[PDB]
RNA sequence: UAAUUGCGAUAACGAACGAGACCUUAACCUACUAAAUAGUGGUGCUAGCAUUUGCUGGUUAUCCACUUCUUAGAGGGACUAUCGGUUUCAAGCCGAUGGAAGUUUGAGGCAAUAACAGGUCUGUGAUGCCCUUAGACGUUCUGGGCCGCACGCGCGCUACACUGACGGAGCCAGCGAGUCUAACCUUGGCCGAGAGGUCUUGGUAAUCUUGUGAAACUCCGUCGUGCUGGGGAUAGAGCAUUGUAAUUAUUGCUCUUCAACGAGGAAUUCCUAGUAAGCGCAAGUCAUCAGCUUGCGUUGAUUACGUCCCUGCCCUUUGUACACACC
């Protein structure tokens, strides 16, 4: 009886699945530290769930990541909200609430979308232009 | 160069041929209590505070 | 601030930047408060972000665009002119290098040399073709306070675009002496020159 | 558009003629009521019949509506 | 035995009936049985200009038609099997059986 | 070829190609007072050319004179140490 | 304490574990080293022109290791690029699948990776650990 | 032996090949429609119509 | 690493082949100024002849540069896989040539002339100047003089 | 109000169509309903780092348990809900809150009366009339042509360089397709510089090609403001594949050759969030061939929320010498 828990993020396309155990405290990329994503600019937008609260929240429970699909910004945002999400999930309802509520207020008040994700979709194309939204052009001679 | 610092009290409307430019009556910081038109450009709230190179030119009422 | 141990090594630097405050990459988002009002609560401080790689939900509306950074706003006027439209994985990368720029020369907070530039450079007069009717010709008005902002970073951004078009000097470092230029004044900046012609311009259609 | 339409100002327009001693001002439980009470072919006419009752059990509550 | 059976009909409600009869079937047998996995609607796209002739503003529509996939996995012995795949027959319903 | 234009030409740059002593002694003695040096900054400064201000910098950083900050391609931003 | 190839970066792995064979230096030599253009999408060889067998077996090692069996034919896709066909626009273009051939049969008698079931290329007994082995004092260089 | 995907399009085929030879032939029978079920070792046409022993 | 100083051997602009070959350039970059030799070309003889490629071509050893010119001259007996060349099997012998600054006009000339004397469709269409590569040519090639 | 969308005097009583409602699609459900054709955790066998409890893996007859993520059916979920201002103070938006979802939530389908002598008799065995009907305007066969080239336009593609070009590395999508009495998609091994060929294998398909490892991209490099490593039009030579047959080169590969173009004038087009714009992939055409289209996903801006200036559109008043109606 392993305490665990697993919940997910994602992305415009992309979908994180990041796995909350108690634990050492250990971080992986789908098989790797979370210090190796490489966009070597993004490292910090997804160091945000890790450093805002601070790792002693992070330091008796360990998470792993698994990301498919989306582009490579996508699978960045991907890894974001299932950790954020999991920090908040795992201190619901094994960590006391008191624990939990503080946390939403210490994400949703920074930036918005750690915890409530985007309504955006792409729109499909339609004919009469190359994308979804304008025309070819026109020509009246 | 003195430049004027004057804040929105409301906004009165859209004004242009293609109303670009919108209708502002302020007031001055300093030596409050007085209260002057002036067409802004862009787009303008209340309780934003503009600066101006001149002063004493109302703009012309659209009535 | 305490280091932390962990399986999985994560280095000090890291760890410091964020337990004393949440900072920047490496510099400071606090004490860049604005000297000339009337641009207060339309440059968004007070509100640091770590990377400007942000999507913000911005576009129902008419005025909530005072809320997002000025530094993001730098960043995605970056891209345009084509080629490199979108892209803001270099965008976020070549103001990275930037901010490294205005850190050896002009030694103040490169967040505050920004932000004063962009107050010095916005112009308050621009002209609209206004008349009542055929005899209608530049007619002399107030720019708005978000407009400010907008014209300001309008002329910053392409300032390094055309400058480092066809001229050795990239567009990390041509950025650098445009804001340098700006904040403190010396007319041979691109935007400054520009602003002053735009006023004057305004200013004789009284 | 939030103008709501005349399948929507009669059906409930016929409720509080006939539903007055009956489903309250709260929205959750009229829905709950028309969904049984009435023979809605769809859910967004339903939901907004209970809404359009609202609006008028509201407008009851402090003196009475003409009509 | 391992007996398999596959709905591959075009209509939803027409084809949860046949589903719906024969996991009953099984179940008040009391027969061990796999649930019922509908497969995703794989979608046969046409897309063609409305106009028989070549004038006139390039308006382009698509028709579609979708295909809704069922199959479910039995175990049962060969004399209640014969009669199972002799019944539950419906119009453009197609329901194939193999054993293992 | 309908043109009204004038398509002026440019001024034909002499940046040189390799470095030498009489120029090798001289970024020695003026790589200081540059609070910032960079391969564009050493372009318009001391006469060398492209890739000999990128081999430059990856030599008067091997023995090292004044403190590197970036190691980032397509731009060096380095200064002066105390 | 335990190291994992996938607990160090991925760009100096690989320039840490190519000089290994550049030092070692017996594996093999296709015998048109240099000569041939490694794709037909990049116009221009390898710039450096020194290795492209010492160093592309540090980075087709290191998936064959990661995943379970690529073969010859994936990396083609994989390394490949757009091929600037001149005034056309562009398209994936797969790589040159000789010296992706030949490489592995250089790792198969260096015990590096063998025949597999299921067709493709494993990696053998001596190859996980030698990829292990060598990626371990890349994490004790900072030392 | 053909894709489950071919087989609805040509069983679609089935029924448009049928439909317009039962009302070519069929035409002065006040035919109004047909439909095609499937059985196993048996297939049935229904043609509806109004003068059934007409056309029968 | 570490730069070499300076040295007397230095030279401006060379002569070889008829073609007065730059310095300052790279001589794999450098070598393309004379025709019949491309990008290519250069980058593999280069290598061939033990030269250092990252070196230049206004710093380059004399004796360096004749073997250059034979592995230039007979690809093919310096082990070449002979694919490279530009006239291979070429109409008269079966040996493998390459066309160089002086032989890659005299040899268009004369493919240019080998199918005039003929009176194919793409020797009178050279004669004529038009597109002799089956374009469309209704639209393009308005101005081509 | 987007909407004769709603609503209250008052010579009108209701209605029909349109809009809307509806159908499809898009995102939420850690609650209902199941799954080695999808997964996850654990136990067996086993590989590596360490050896100390851990980390990264593989395994189909080794099972066990479950359905967050993926598929789904029936459903739930939003109706502008809560609150202050506005107008015989008669109902939404603003201001804020809530939420996955508050420009009818986004986008499509459907889409009225009446007309155009709009296009179409080259889709039809859908047709009237006219023509023709045996050296036929019927059919078929061989070789050409539709491509032809002084020039003028249209829809477009590649670009004029360091926000760069090129080289080694990291490396991520969704929409779909696919062979039977046929020869389709083909992984894997081998050969080849490449193109491509060769020998088996898998697949009637969530099990196989496919994670379609797309590209724009990110890191290390080389270059360095030179029509230069920008740009690759033109040409010359050779090797292959499709096709009975490619010569006015089908297309792919290899080397050489290297033009204009230095950001383009009057003019003119489209466009308001995952939208423009940039980037590529699939399918339709396909024995071979995209620079087309129809879709899909990827990165993601600036500027408004406006007005009647232009050009159009809708309703009312007024004038009319107009009615195939301001051409
Ligand atoms: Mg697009
Ligand atoms: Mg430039
Ligand atoms: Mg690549
Ligand atoms: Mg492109
Ligand atoms: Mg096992
Ligand atoms: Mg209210
Ligand atoms: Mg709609
Ligand atoms: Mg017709
Ligand atoms: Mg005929
Ligand atoms: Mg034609
Ligand atoms: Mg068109
Ligand atoms: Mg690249
Ligand atoms: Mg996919
Ligand atoms: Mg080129
Ligand atoms: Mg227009
Ligand atoms: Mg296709
Ligand atoms: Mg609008
Ligand atoms: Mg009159
Ligand atoms: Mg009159
Ligand atoms: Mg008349
Ligand atoms: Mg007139």
């Amino acid at each position: 009886a392993v305490p665990s828990v697993q919940t997910f993020g994602k992305k415009k396309s992309a979908t994180a699945v990041a796995h909350v155990k108690a634990g050492k405290g250990l971080i992986k990329v789908n098989g790797s530290p979370i210090t190796l994503v490489e966009p070597e600019i993004l490292r910090f937008k997804v160091y945000e769930p890790l450093l805002l609260v601070g790792l002693d929240k992070f330091s008796n429970i360990d998470i792993r990541v698994r990301v498919t699909g989306g582009g490579h910004v996508s699978q960045v945002y991907a890894i974001r909200q299932a950790i954020a999400k999991g920090l908040v999930a795992y201190h619901q309802k094994y960590v006391d609430e008191q624990s939990k509520n503080e946390l939403k207020k210490a994400f949703t008040s920074y930036d918005r979308t750690l915890l409530i994700a985007d309504s955006r979709r792409p729109e499909p194309k339609k004919f009469g232009g190359k994308g979804a939204r304008s025309r070819f052009q026109k020509s009246y001679r | 160069t003195p430049v004027t610092l004057a804040k929105v009290i409301k906004v009165l409307g859209r004004t242009g041929s293609r109303g670009g430019v919108t209708q502002v009556r302020v007031e001055f910081l300093e030596d409050t209590s007085r209260t002057i038109v002036r067409n802004v450009k862009g787009p303008v709230r209340e309780n934003d505070i503009l600066v101006l190179m001149e002063s004493e030119r109302e703009a012309r009422r659209l009535r | 601030f305490t280091p932390v141990v962990l399986a999985t090594p994560i280095p000090e630097e890291v760890q410091q930047a964020q337990t004393e405050i949440k900072l920047f990459n490496k510099w400071s988002f606090e004490e860049v408060e604005v000297k000339d009002a009337s641009l207060v609560d339309y440059v968004q401080v007070r509100q640091p972000i770590f990377v400007a790689h942000t999507a913000g939900r911005y576009a129902n509306k008419r005025f909530r665009k005072a809320q997002c950074p000025i530094i993001e706003r730098l960043t995605n006027s970056l891209m345009m002119n084509g080629r490199n439209n979108g892209k803001k994985l270099k965008a976020v990368r070549i103001i990275k290098h930037t901010l490294d720029i205005i850190n050896v020369l002009t030694d103040q907070n490169p967040i505050q040399v920004v932000v004063d530039a962009i107050t010095n450079t916005g112009p308050r007069e621009d002209t609209t073709r206004v008349g009542g009717g055929g005899a209608a010709r530049r007619q002399a008005v107030d720019v708005s306070p978000l407009r400010r902002v907008n014209q300001a970073i309008a002329l910053l951004t392409i300032g390094a675009r055309e400058a480092a078009f066809r001229n050795i000097k990239t567009i990390a470092e041509t950025l650098a002496e445009e804001l340098i230029n700006a904040a403190k004044g010396s007319s041979t900046s691109y935007a400054i020159k520009k602003k002053d012609e735009l006023e004057r311009v305004a200013k004789s259609n009284r | 558009g939030r103008v709501r339409t005349k399948t929507v100002k009669r059906a409930s327009k016929a409720l509080i003629e006939r539903y007055y001693p009956k489903l309250t001002l709260d929205f959750q439980t009229n829905k709950r009521l028309c969904d049984e009470i009435a023979t809605i072919q769809s859910k967004r006419l339903r939901n907004k019949i209970a809404g359009y009752t609202t609006h008028l059990m509201k407008r009851i509550q402090k003196g009475p509506v003409r009509g | 035995i391992k007996i398999r059976i596959t709905l591959t009909s075009t209509k939803v409600k027409q084809l949860e009936n046949v589903s719906s009869n024969i996991v009953k079937n099984a179940e008040q047998h009391n027969l061990v049985k796999k649930g019922p996995v509908r497969l995703p609607t794989k979608v046969l796209k046409i897309s063609t200009r409305k106009t028989p002739n070549g004038e006139g503003s390039k308006t382009w529509e698509t028709y579609e038609m979708r295909i809704h996939k069922r199959y479910i996995d039995l175990e049962a012995p060969v004399q209640i099997v014969k009669r199972i795949t002799q019944i539950t027959i419906e119009p453009g319903v197609d329901v194939e059986v193999v054993v293992a | 070829k309908k043109k009204w234009s004038k398509k002026s030409m440019k001024d034909r740059a002499q940046h040189a190609v390799i470095l030498d002593q009489e120029k090798y002694d001289r970024i020695l003695k003026e790589v200081p007072t540059y609070r910032y040096v960079s391969v564009s900054v050493l372009v318009d400064r001391l006469k060398i050319g492209g890739s000999l201000a990128r081999i430059a910098l990856r030599h008067l950083e091997k023995e090292g004179i004044i403190k590197p900050i970036s190691k980032h391609s397509k731009q060096a931003i380095y200064t002066r140490a105390t | 304490p335990g190291v994992s190839v996938r607990d160090v970066a991925a760009q100096d792995f690989i320039n840490a574990y190519a000089s290994f064979l550049q030092r070692q230096g017996k594996l093999e030599v296709p015998g048109y080293v240099d000569i041939v253009k490694t794709s037909s999408g990049n116009e221009m060889p390898p710039q450096d022109a020194e290795g492209w067998f010492y160093k592309r077996a540090a980075s087709v090692a290191r998936h064959i290791y990661m995943r379970k069996q690529v073969g010859v034919g994936k990396l083609n896709k994989l390394y490949g690029g757009a091929k600037s066909r001149g005034v056309r626009p562009y398209k994936h273009i797969d790589a040159s699948g000789s010296i992706n051939r030949k490489v592995l049969q250089a790792l198969e008698k260096i015990g590096i990776v063998e025949i597999s079931p299921k067709g493709g290329r494993r990696i053998s007994e001596n190859g996980q650990r030698d990829l292990d082995r060598i990626a371990a004092q890349t994490l004790e260089e900072d030392e | 032996l053909i894709s489950k995907k071919r087989k609805l399009v040509a069983d679609g085929v089935f029924y448009a090949e049928l439909n317009e030879f039962f009302t070519r032939e069929l035409a002065e029978e006040g035919y109004s429609g047909v439909e095609v079920r499937v059985t196993p070792t048996k297939t049935e046409v229904i043609i509806r119509a109004t003068r059934t022993q007409d056309v029968l | 690493s570490l730069v070499v100083q300076e040295q007397g051997s230095f030279q401006h602009i060379l002569r070889l082949l008829n073609t007065n070959v730059d310095g300052n350039i790279k001589i794999v970059y450098a070598l393309t100024t004379i025709k019949g030799v491309g990008r290519r070309y250069s980058n593999l003889v280069c290598k061939k002849a033990d030269v250092d490629l990252h070196k230049r071509a206004g710093e380059l050893t004399q004796e360096e540069l004749e073997r250059i010119v034979q592995i230039m001259q007979n690809p093919t007996h310096y082990k070449i896989p002979a694919w490279f060349l530009n006239r291979q099997n070429d109409i008269t012998d079966g040996k493998d040539y390459h066309t160089l600054a002086n032989n890659v006009e005299s040899k268009l000339r004369d493919d240019l002339e080998r199918l005039k004397k003929i009176r194919a469709h793409r020797g009178i269409r050279h004669f004529w100047g038009l597109r002799v590569r089956g374009q469309h040519t209704k639209t393009t090639g308005r101005r081509r003089a």
